Parts: structure tokens; sequence; C-alpha cells
């Protein structure tokens, strides 16, 4: 009756095998006090953002549209170079899809009323998971990459801010201190 | 896959560390199993991945050791012009600028994409054993008993080449000399 | 003043509230909207809430 | 000056959005003769 | 060309919906539009329902914190 | 593969891809990354034949353009000629006509998804070289897909060797030089 | 018979009843629109384009006494007085509302189920023979299909080179 990830701590009651990312790690025990469907959806959404964000840090940093305000490698300082005009029409593009995928249901008291499982916006163009085993291994892979990419954009961004150097550059230069 | 020398080498009743017993993953079937795994890496990581890594390291390091020796005994014509006199790790930095090492990385990565696919497929029950890339053009591994032995030779020489390459590279860091020059000192 | 900026937005900072606060209000309104019976009706107004 | 500007923009947008999405929330039904 | 309209005066570059780059972007837009109807159906008919497509990992699956 | 087991003949240490049964021409069981397990082999074969049919014309076009340019177009190498003709509006004519063709190409693709047309199988054989003879058609299809793959690779080569050497393919073969001035270059 | 696009199945509704039907409708306009309306539009476009092609030819070499000639036939639209063009437009409107029975919508044009293009215009009795009508229906549609393309080309290369079609052919030069 003890958490696997926190041997010393007892297992969170809510956390369970069924989740697909459970390793018993909820030391705070947020699970006990929020809809775990909402928490999983938030985890997967943040991770799906960050998984693209780290690669962006990296691709924007090497290649870039040849448009005039699109070429500025340090991503942190790039957000402002490209005009907010563009950044806003994209923000609006993500709004459309937020409401498209979530199908209007986009509040904690309404999002999952339609029976949608957390973290699924019904997207599965490739790497099909009809195989529960495949779904079972792919969900753990997705959760691990979500969790890793969180740390990533975090570091890349805070680090790009710390040394005004994009990801690949910083480490190679690695001006320390 | 019967084990050559089962009883004297690579088999039960030959447990390396006498006091301790080996992990439950280290059964009597695997090649070069002297019952040695004190830190217990085997229970965590699958044995197929571990033997894949062992064989890949051994095969890379045998080439690395023979490269570090042969590069001292002889050199391909024209390398001495582009590359100045440049031993193990300085030559790496020079050749990176030269672009040869980019080509090595590109093509060995192209091969390692299919190596990744092979590791994946073996780990999902394709029936392939670790390090088996179907490469035996001379048909020297056709006989089964000779193949058994040659597997343990491959493992042991890979281990010896790993330790050897570590030796040559750190001796170079100490003295800045190659293997042949370092031994005559 | 008299410069002709769209909605008086001379600094790009001003847009962040102007676009986001409607979006948070829109998100709160969507929870209400998704709960409604959104089929058509033949009446002067909808009596279903 | 800019701080006051953005604060006033925040306040104005907040109340205007409340008005907008409040009258859009089936205001016609909020009468005593419904049902 | 002398009498081609919708063209610039001094630049000589066609501008608007009659420019070479707008045509290029228009082909790529139709490509992006046709991608989902084409490759989604390619996925639907074939799919990864082969009953062998399965993710594989190095760690033992007895304790991967598996879903 | 040295050990017993069933494996792809292309890559002896990898399994036969599941959807590559062997009906399709040039099926050497080569799909390590398993696209066919993720996509239709029909749609993928359509894409392969389209890429090959474009790239074969591209390869022969580069060779001929280096060898010969028309009396009315200028004498510029195949790659830098692209901008010269995009301006001339020629590419905005090739693009229009190829798009007009590809409307019906896409309709035919959607009819291939419904299993009414084989991938890449327009009814194009005006000279009737292999319509009457079926085994000739199969042999010609295998040669078609081999030439498709070879021409894709050859086009990629001939463009990148130009990007480095700044020479045409015929010019490079007549006057072969190493890149980066390596006959006299250090580090 | 032979199919226009042999690698696409024949369209389901496009049966071989209308003259000049070789089973050609890849995008599928017949499925989503009434084939009678489409046939009427086809014949109307063909007829106006045949007349306009002959207009391009004759206008280049002829000009009535009350009018003055432009550099090209397409220029004759602009040297002509503007009022007469509106007279032509309203006359065509009266002809196209009177000839159609004042049924100008897709939902009512074929209430009486007349054949597409059969506006009851047949002075001189041409086509009275049952057999000649079948061939002439095919001749009409194929000539109109040709003339739409011909009118488009002649217009666009009369604007591109300010030269009539005949003078362009006698003095052709690259653009
Ligand atoms: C453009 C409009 C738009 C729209 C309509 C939505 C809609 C939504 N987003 Mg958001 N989102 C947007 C843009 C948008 N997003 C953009 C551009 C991104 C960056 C890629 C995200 C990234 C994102 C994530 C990662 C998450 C959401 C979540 C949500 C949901 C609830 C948000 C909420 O109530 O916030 C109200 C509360 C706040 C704004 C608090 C913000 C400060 C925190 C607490 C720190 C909802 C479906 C959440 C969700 O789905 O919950 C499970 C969620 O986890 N969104
Ligand atoms: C993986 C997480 C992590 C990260 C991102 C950092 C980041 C940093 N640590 Mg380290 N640090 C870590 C773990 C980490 N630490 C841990 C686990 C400990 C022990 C609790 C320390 C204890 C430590 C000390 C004592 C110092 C750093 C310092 C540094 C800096 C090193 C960069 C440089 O100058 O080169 C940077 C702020 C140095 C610093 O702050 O330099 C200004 C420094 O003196 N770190
Ligand atoms: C990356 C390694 C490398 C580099 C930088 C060069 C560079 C050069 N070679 Mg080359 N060469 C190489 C590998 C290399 N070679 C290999 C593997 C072979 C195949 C055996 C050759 C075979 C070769 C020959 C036969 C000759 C050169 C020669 C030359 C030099 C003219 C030129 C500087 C020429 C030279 O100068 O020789 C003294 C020459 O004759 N090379
Ligand atoms: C540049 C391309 C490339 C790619 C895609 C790979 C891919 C791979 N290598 Mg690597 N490798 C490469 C070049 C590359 N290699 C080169 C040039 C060498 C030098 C000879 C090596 C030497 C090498 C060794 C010695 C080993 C690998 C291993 C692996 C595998 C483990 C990957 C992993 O878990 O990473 C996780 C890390 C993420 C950051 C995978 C098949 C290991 C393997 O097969 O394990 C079973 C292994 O043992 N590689
Ligand atoms: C991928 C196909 C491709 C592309 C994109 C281009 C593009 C170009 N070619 Mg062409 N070309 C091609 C194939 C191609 N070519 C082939 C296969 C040949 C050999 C016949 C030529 C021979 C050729 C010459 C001799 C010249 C060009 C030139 C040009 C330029 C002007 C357009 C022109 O006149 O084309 C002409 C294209 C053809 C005559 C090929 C027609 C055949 C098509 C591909 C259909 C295939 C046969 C059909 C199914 C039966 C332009 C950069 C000119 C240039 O470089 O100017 C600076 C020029 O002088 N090309
Ligand atoms: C009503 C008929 C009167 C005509 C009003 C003109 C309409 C033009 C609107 C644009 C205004 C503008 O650009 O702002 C521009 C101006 C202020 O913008 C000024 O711009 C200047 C340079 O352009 C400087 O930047 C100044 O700092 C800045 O104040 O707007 C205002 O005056 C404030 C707006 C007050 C709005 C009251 C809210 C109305 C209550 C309900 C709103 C209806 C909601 C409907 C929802 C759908
Ligand atoms: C995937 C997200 C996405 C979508 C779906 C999308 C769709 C459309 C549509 C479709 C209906 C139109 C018509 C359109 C038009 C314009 N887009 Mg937009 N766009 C997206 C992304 C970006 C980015 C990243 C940028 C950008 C821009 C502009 C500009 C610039 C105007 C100017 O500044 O003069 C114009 C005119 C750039 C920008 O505004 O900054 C220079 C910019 O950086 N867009 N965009
Ligand atoms: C086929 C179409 C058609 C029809 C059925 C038709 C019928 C009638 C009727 C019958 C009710 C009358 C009474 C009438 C009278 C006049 N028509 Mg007219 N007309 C047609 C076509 C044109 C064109 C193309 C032009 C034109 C003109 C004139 C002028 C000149 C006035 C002037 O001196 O300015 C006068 C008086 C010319 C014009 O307006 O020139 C500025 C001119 O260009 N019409 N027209
Ligand atoms: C979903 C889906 C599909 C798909 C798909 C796609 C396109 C998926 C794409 C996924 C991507 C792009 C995932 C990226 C993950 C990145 C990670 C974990 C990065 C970690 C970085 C770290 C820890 C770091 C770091 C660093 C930091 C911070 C500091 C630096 O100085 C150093 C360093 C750089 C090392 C398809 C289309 C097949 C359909 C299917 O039906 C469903
Ligand atoms: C190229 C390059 C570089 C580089 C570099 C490289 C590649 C450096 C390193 C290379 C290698 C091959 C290192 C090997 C180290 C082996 C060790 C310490 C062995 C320990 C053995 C033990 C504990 C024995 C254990 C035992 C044994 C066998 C027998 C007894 C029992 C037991 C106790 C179990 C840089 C970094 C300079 C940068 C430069 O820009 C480019
Ligand atoms: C600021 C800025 C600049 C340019 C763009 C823009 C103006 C919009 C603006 C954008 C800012 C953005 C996007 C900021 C985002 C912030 C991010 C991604 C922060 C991430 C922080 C992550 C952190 C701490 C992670 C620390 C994690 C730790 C210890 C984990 C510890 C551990 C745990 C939990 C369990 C296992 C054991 C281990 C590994 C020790
Ligand atoms: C300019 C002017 C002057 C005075 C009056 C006014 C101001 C109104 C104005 C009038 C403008 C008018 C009347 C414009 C009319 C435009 C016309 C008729 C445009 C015609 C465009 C035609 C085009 C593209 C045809 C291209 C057809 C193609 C490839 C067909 C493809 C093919 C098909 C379908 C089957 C067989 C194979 C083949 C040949 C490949």
């Amino acid at each position: 009756d003890r958490s696997y990830a926190m041997p010393f701590l007892s297992r969170p009651p809510a956390l369970d095998g069924s989740m697909a990312g459970d390793v018993g790690f909820d030391p705070l025990g947020f699970s006990n006090y929020f809809d775990l469907k909402w928490l999983r959806e938030a985890e997967l959404k943040h991770g799906r953002v960050c998984m693209l964000g780290c690669l962006g840090f990296l691709v924007q940093e090497q290649a870039n549209l040849p448009l005039p305000g699109f070429d500025n490698k340090l991503a942190t300082e790039a957000f402002f170079s490209v005009p907010a005009g563009g950044l806003w029409q994209i923000f609006f593009s993500l709004g459309a899809i937020e409401i498209i995928t979530n199908k209007g249901k986009l509040t904690p008291g309404s999002m999952f009323t339609g029976g949608r499982a957390p973290g699924d916006l019904d997207f599965d163009p490739l790497n099909l998971s009809v195989d529960e085993t495949a779904l079972r291994r792919f969900e753990l892979a997705e959760l691990k990459h979500a969790r890793l990419a969180m740390i990533g954009l975090g570091g890349m961004l805070h680090q790009m801010l710390l040394t005004k150097q994009a990801p690949i550059e910083q480490l190679t230069n690695f001006k320390s201190l | 896959l019967p084990l050559y020398g089962e009883g004297k080498l690579q088999g039960p009743g030959t447990q390396a560390i006498p006091g301790s017993e080996p992990p439950p993953a280290l059964d009597g079937t695997w090649v070069g199993d002297v019952g040695f795994d004190p830190l217990g890496f085997s229970r965590v990581i699958d044995m197929r991945w571990l033997r894949e890594a062992e064989l890949k390291h051994g095969r890379v390091c045998m080439l690395a050791a023979t490269g570090m020796i042969v590069q001292d005994i002889a050199l391909f014509p024209g390398v001495t012009k582009t590359f100045g006199p440049a031993k193990i790790t300085a030559l790496h930095d020079v050749a990176v600028k030269q672009g040869s090492m980019q080509q090595l990385l590109v093509w060995l990565g192209f091969l390692e994409i299919f190596g990744f696919v092979a590791i994946v497929q073996m780990l999902q029950g394709s029936g392939r054993q670790p390090g088996d890339f179907g490469f035996d053009p001379l048909n020297c591994g056709a006989n089964t008993d000779t193949l058994a032995r040659r597997q343990l030779v491959e493992l042991k020489n890979g281990r010896l080449a790993m330790i050897a390459t570590g030796g040559m590279i750190h001796h170079f860091f100490l003295t800045g000399k190659g293997p042949i020059e370092f031994i005559t000192t | 003043e008299g410069t002709g900026e769209a909605l008086g937005i001379d600094d790009t900072r001003l847009i962040v509230p102007v676009i986001l606060i409607p979006v948070i209000t829109f998100i709160l309104y969507a929870g209400f909207a998704s709960e409604q019976d959104n089929e058509d009706f033949f009446d002067t107004y909808d009596q279903r809430r | 000056m800019f701080t006051l500007k953005i604060v006033v923009y925040t306040t104005v947008t907040f109340f205007v959005s409340l008005f907008t999405f409040g009258f859009l929330s089936n205001d016609a039904s909020r009468n005593p003769n419904r049902k | 060309v002398p009498n081609v309209p919708f063209v610039d005066e001094i630049t000589g570059e066609p501008q608007g919906l009659t420019a070479p780059i707008v045509h290029f972007g228009s082909v790529i837009s139709l490509w992006l539009l046709f991608a989902l109807p084409v490759w989604s159906a390619a996925y639907k008919a074939a799919g990864a329902d082969t009953a062998e497509w399965v993710g594989v990992s190095q760690v033992t699956e007895d304790a991967p914190g598996i879903g | 593969a040295v050990f017993p087991g069933q494996f792809s003949d292309s890559v002896p240490f990898l399994k036969q891809p599941t959807n590559l049964d062997g009906s399709y021409v040039g099926d050497v069981g080569f799909d390590p990354l398993g696209f066919s397990d993720v996509f239709d082999i029909r749609v993928l074969r359509e894409a392969e034949l389209k890429h090959g049919r474009i790239a074969m014309l591209a390869t022969l076009g580069m060779v001929v353009q280096d060898a010969y340019t028309f009396p009315f177009f200028d004498k510029v190498l195949p790659i830098p000629a692209h901008d010269v003709i995009v301006k001339s509006g020629g590419m905005s004519q090739i693009l229009l006509w190829t798009s007009f063709a590809e409307i019906f190409g896409g309709i035919a693709l959607f009819q291939t998804i419904q299993g009414k047309r084989a991938p890449g199988d327009y009814s194009f054989d005006p000279l009737n070289l292999s319509a009457n003879d079926l085994e000739k058609r199969e042999r010609y299809a295998l040669a078609e897909i081999k030439h498709s793959r070879l021409a894709m690779l050859a086009f990629s080569g001939m463009v990148h060797q130009y990007f480095i050497t700044n020479q045409g393919v015929i010019e490079q073969i007549n006057n072969f030089r190493p890149i980066n001035g390596f006959p006299d270059a250090t580090f | 018979d032979d199919l226009a696009v042999p690698f696409l199945e024949r369209p389901p509704m496009l049966d071989g009843s209308y003259a000049g039907d070789i089973g050609f409708d890849p995008v599928g306009f017949s499925n989503y629109f009434d084939l009678r309306w489409l046939r009427e539009a086809e014949l109307k476009h063909g007829r106006v384009c045949m007349l306009g092609v002959v207009g391009f030819l004759v206008q280049e070499f002829v000009t009535l006494p009350m009018f003055s000639n432009g550099v090209t036939p397409v220029d004759d639209f602009f040297v002509v007085p503007a009022t007469g063009l509106w007279q032509i437009f309203f006359t065509i409107g009266f002809v196209e509302a009177f000839s159609n029975g004042f049924k100008l919508t897709p939902s009512d044009m074929f209430a009486d189920d007349r054949a597409p293009g059969d506006l009851g215009f047949d002075p001189l009795g041409c086509g009275k023979d049952p057999a000649a009508l079948a061939r002439r229906q095919l001749v009409e549609v194929k000539n109109g299909r040709l003339a739409m393309i011909a009118f488009g080309g002649m217009l666009h290369q009369q604007l591109l080179t300010k030269q009539g079609v005949i003078e362009q052919l006698t003095n052709f030069k690259a653009i």
C-alpha cells in the first residue's frame, strides 16, 4: 500500500494502474481534490504543446521562413520579432482548434460530459492504437515524452533567456558562469 | 543455441563471484554468462537490449583499437597532407572540419536506423537474437559448433577491445602519443 | 492622439488583454452554451435554457 | 501613463466582454412568462 | 509583356492573384487540403490494425509504470 | 538471418513487412519503418509512381538541358534556369497545366482508394506496347518502378553535385574535380 | 462506346441520351445539378460563343456607318455608345424571358419538361427531318464546345496583342 515512485510515501488513493502513466506519483495528492480526467487532459495538453515547442526551439533555430520578420534565431527574442499580428492569428488558429477538438465542451464541468476520455481529442491519423497493448504502451510513451518535454522547453527557454543563445548554440559555446 | 565449453566457460557451475549468486535474468542459456552482474543491471533492463549494447560496443571498439594501431603503422595516401600529424582525438577535431567525420556519422546513422528497427522488432518477438544482422558473406558461421565458439570469442574480444580502447585514448591524453609510440617508452 | 492607430493600440502590449479577456469570457460562456439544447426551433425566441 | 492605459484597457475589456457574452447567453428567455 | 494587366509599372513583377509565388502557395494550399482526405483514407483502409504494430521499449514491462 | 527464421529478403535481419505480401511489382519486402503498416500500399504506390514519373523526366531534362537549350530560351544550367523561367512565366504555365491534370489525378486516386483502379494505372498506352501482352506489362511495370527509384536518387545526386561543384552533370564528368578545393587544402 | 477519361468510371447519371455525350464529367457536376439545366447552359454558351466568334471575325473587317471602328473587335465595345449596349442588354433580357416562357430559375425552367435548348426557334424548317435533327444536335454541341474555347483564346490574345485574330495570324510575333 506504498507508492512505487515514492517508496516512503503511501500510494495516492486516486492514482491507479488504469491511468496509463501511474507510477504512484502524486505526493501532493492533487488527484484527491480535482477531476483526474481534467488533470490528465491538462498534463497531455501541456506536454503536447511542449513536445512541439522544444522541436520549434530547435528548428526555428536552424531553419526559418525567408519572410522578413521571421528570421531571428533566439526563439525567446523571436516571439517579438515576428509581429504579434502573426502571433495573434496563430493564437486564434489554436483557439479555433481548441474549440473544434473539444467540441465546445471546454470547461471542467462540461468538457467530459460527452464521455470523451481525457487527453484524447480523437486524433489518430497514424500509429494506430486499436491494439490495447499498443495503446497501452503508446500512452506511457506519450506521457513520458510529455513530462520530459515540459522540463525541456523549460530549460531551453529559461536557458535561452540566461545566455542569449539558442539551444544548440549555447551548449556548444557553453559560455559558463 | 548450445554453449561451447558449458561447464568451464559460459555456463552453470561457473559463477565468477563465488560468494554472491547471479541475478535471475542471468540464466544458463546466454552466451558468455559467467554469472557476473554485481550491480544488478539485468533485472531492470531487458537482456536482449543489454546484449545488443554489449555486441555493438565490442564491434565498434575492436574497429577503434585496430584503427588506433593501424593509423600508427600506416596511413592512406594524402591524409598526411590534409590532416597534419594528428593522433587519436586531435585527428577527430581536424577531420570534423574536414568533413569526413560528417560522412561517417551520416552513413553509420543510416545503418543505425535499421539497427533501431531491428532492436525494436526483436524486442516485440521477431525472433532475432542480439547482434544478429545476418552478415556472414563468407559462410564461415555455417557450422553450428564453430558458431558457438565464435560467439564467445566475439563477446570476449569485444570486452578486451573496449578496455584496450579506453587504455589507448587515456594514454594519449597523458602522453600525447599513439599506441605504437606509447608501448616503446 | 490623432495618430490613427487601430483601436488606439500604439504598444503591442495593449493587445494581450484586449484579445485574452474576451477569450476567457468566451471559455466561460462555452460551458454554458455546450449545456444547451442547440437544435432548431420555430418560435420568436428560445424558451429552453 | 502606459500602466494606466493598460489597466483601463483591462477594465474596459472585462466589463464589455461581460456585457457582450451576458446578453448573448439567451437573454430573451429571462422573462417571467417562460414555461 | 506589354499589355499584360495586374502587373507593376516599374518593378515588372506580376502582383496579386497573378504572381508566380501566389500560384506556388496555391498549389501547396491545395496539397495541404487534399492531404487529409487522401492519407486519412489511406489510413482507414490499411491502418495499423495488423495485430503486430506495437510499441517496444528497453525496460522490462513488469515494472514500467505501464498504463 | 544467420540464425533460422523468416525475414525480409531485402534486409535479412528484419521481418517481411506484413502488407508487402508480394503482389506489387518491385516488392523486395523493404519497409523497415513500416509505412505500409500505417498507410495504404495502394496510395503509397501511387505516390511512388508519381514521384518516379516526374523524376525520370527531371533527370533526362537536366541531362538534355545541359546538352541543349532551345533557340528561344537562354543557355543557363537546369537549376539557375528555374528562376529565369519562373519570371518568364513559363513555370506559371507548367504549374497551371500540371494542376489541371492533377485534378483528374486526384479523382483517380480517390477511385483507387475505393478499389476501382490500380495505383498509377491510367489507361495510357497509345502505342500499345504492352496492353495486349500481360506478362510484358508485368515486366515493364517492374522496370518502371526500378527506373522510378533510380531516377529519384539520380535527380537528387545531379542537383546536389551542382549545389557543391556548380557544374552541370556533363561538365562534371568531362572535368571531374574534388569539392572544397581539396587538391590543395588543409584541415 | 469509348470513354473520355478511360481511367475513371463512367458517371452514373451521364447516360448516353444527350447529343455529344462521351461520358465526360470527372468532377461530377451531373450528380449534384440537374442535367437539363447544365445542358441548357452548355447550348446557350455555345450559341453565344459561336455568334461572338463570327462577331470577332466580321467586326475586324466591317463597321456599320453609324459606328466607328476600334483597333480590335474587343475595342469596339468601348468606342460604341454606351446607351446602345444597354439597349442590347435589355433586348436580350426580353428575348430570354419571352423565349423561356418567363421561367428563369432552375426550379421552374423545366416545369413543362421541354428539351434543353429547345426554345422553339426554327425558321426555315431546318431539322424537321427526324434523322437530320439527331446529327445536327451533335454538330451544334460540338461546334459550341469548340467555339467557347475559340472565343476565349481570340479574346485573350486580342487583348494581349492589340491585333485582330486575322491580322495576328498574318503578322504573328511572340509575346
Ligand atoms: C498555422 C497557422 C496560421 C494559419 C492557419 C494562418 C492562416 C492565414 C490565412 C487563412 C485564412 C490568411 C489569409 C493569412 C494571412 C496572413 N498571415 Mg497567417 N496563418 C497562420 C500563421 C501565420 C504566421 C506565423 C504569420 C502569419 C502572417 C500572416 C499575414 C501577414 C500580414 C502582415 O503582417 O502584413 C497575413 C496577411 C504573418 C504575420 O502576420 O506577420 C508577418 C506571420 O508571421 N500567419 N493567414
Ligand atoms: C438589338 C438591339 C436593339 C433594339 C431591339 C433596338 C430597338 C430600338 C427601338 C425600338 C423600340 C427604337 C425606337 C430604337 C431607337 C434608337 N436606337 Mg436602338 N435598338 C437596339 C440596339 C441599338 C444600338 C446598339 C444602338 C441603338 C441606338 C438607337 C438610337 C440612336 C440615337 C442617337 O441618335 O443617339 C435610336 C433613336 C444607338 C444609340 O443609342 O446611339 C447613341 C446605338 O448605338 N440601338 N432602338
Ligand atoms: C500524434 C500523432 C501523430 C504525430 C506526431 C508528431 C508530429 C509528433 C511529434 C512529437 C515531438 C516533436 C516530440 C518532441 C519531444 C521532445 C522532447 C521530449 C524534448 C526533450 C528535451 C529535453 C529533456 C532537453 C533539453 C535541453 C535543454 C532544456 C537545455 C539545452 O541546453 C540542452 C538540451 C537541448 C539537451 C501522427 C501524425 C503520426 C498521427 C498519429 O495518429 C497521432
Ligand atoms: C574523440 C574526442 C574526445 C574523446 C574521447 C573518448 C572516446 C574517450 C573515452 C574512450 C573510452 C573507450 C573509454 C574507456 C574507458 C574504460 C575504463 C575506464 C575501464 C575501466 C575498467 C574497469 C573498472 C575494470 C573492471 C574489471 C575488470 C575488467 C577486470 C577485473 C574485474 C573488474 C573490476 C570488473 C574528447 C572528449 C577529448 C573531445 C574531443 O573533441 C573528441
Ligand atoms: C518569458 C518569455 C519569453 C519569451 C516568450 C514570452 C514573452 C511569451 C515568454 C514566455 C515564457 C514561457 C513560455 C515560459 C514557460 C515556462 C516553462 C516551460 C517553465 C518550466 C519549468 C520547469 C521546471 C522548473 C522543472 C523542474 C523539474 C524538476 C526539478 C523535477 C524534479 C523531479 C521530479 C518532479 C520527479 C523525479 C525526480 C526529479 C527529476 C528530480
Ligand atoms: C474584356 C471585355 C471587353 C468588352 C466587354 C467586357 C468589358 C464585358 C469584357 C468581356 C469579357 C468576356 C466576354 C470574357 C469572356 C471570357 C472567356 C470566354 C474566357 C474563356 C476561357 C477559356 C479557357 C481558359 C479554356 C481552357 C480550356 C481547357 C484547358 C480545356 C481542357 C481540355 C478539356 C476540358 C477536354 C479536352 C482536353 C483539354 C483541351 C486539355
